[PDB]
């Protein structure tokens, strides 16, 4: 069943994708209310302000490798 | 043949991934732990990001998995 590899592969590429998109969002959202979160330390918040958008860049990394890998299944 | 052994690294960097971004998830829990409802709201996230990323994380694999066998 080696079509069976390929087929497999391709479903899995689609609800990965689904993933990074939800993951995406959620990481978005929580800058939004990081921001609505003057009670906390600046300091602390910045802290995580540069953490989310290092963890944002690798998603849109992860993207580019989905994008890439759908393009070898293809 | 050059394709196959891509899918192989590429998949491989994805598994990366999500392990450096599950243990940036852990820090942000630290920061966090040290408002009510804005907070809650941020707990319950990264608990709900955290299940994502562990079944992203088998896919990876079983992906890799299927690169390696197509191969």
């Amino acid at each position: 069943t080696e079509r069976k590899l390929l087929e497999r592969s391709r479903r899995l590429q689609e609800e990965s994708k689904r993933l990074l998109d939800e993951m995406a969002e959620i990481m978005r959202r929580i800058k939004k209310l990081l921001k609505k979160a003057r009670g906390a330390d600046e300091k602390v918040l910045d802290e995580l302000r540069k953490i989310i958008e290092r963890i944002r860049e690798l998603l849109d990394r992860s993207r580019k490798i989905h994008e890439r890998s759908e393009e070898i299944a293809y | 043949e050059e394709l196959l052994r891509e899918n192989i690294e590429l998949a491989k960097e994805h598994i990366e991934i999500m392990r450096e971004i599950l243990e940036l998830l852990q820090k942000m829990e630290e920061l966090l732990e040290k408002d009510e409802d804005v907070a809650k709201t941020i707990k319950e996230l990264l608990r709900r990001l955290k299940e994502i990323i562990e079944r992203n994380q088998r896919i990876a694999k079983e992906h890799e998995y299927i690169a390696r066998e197509r191969s």
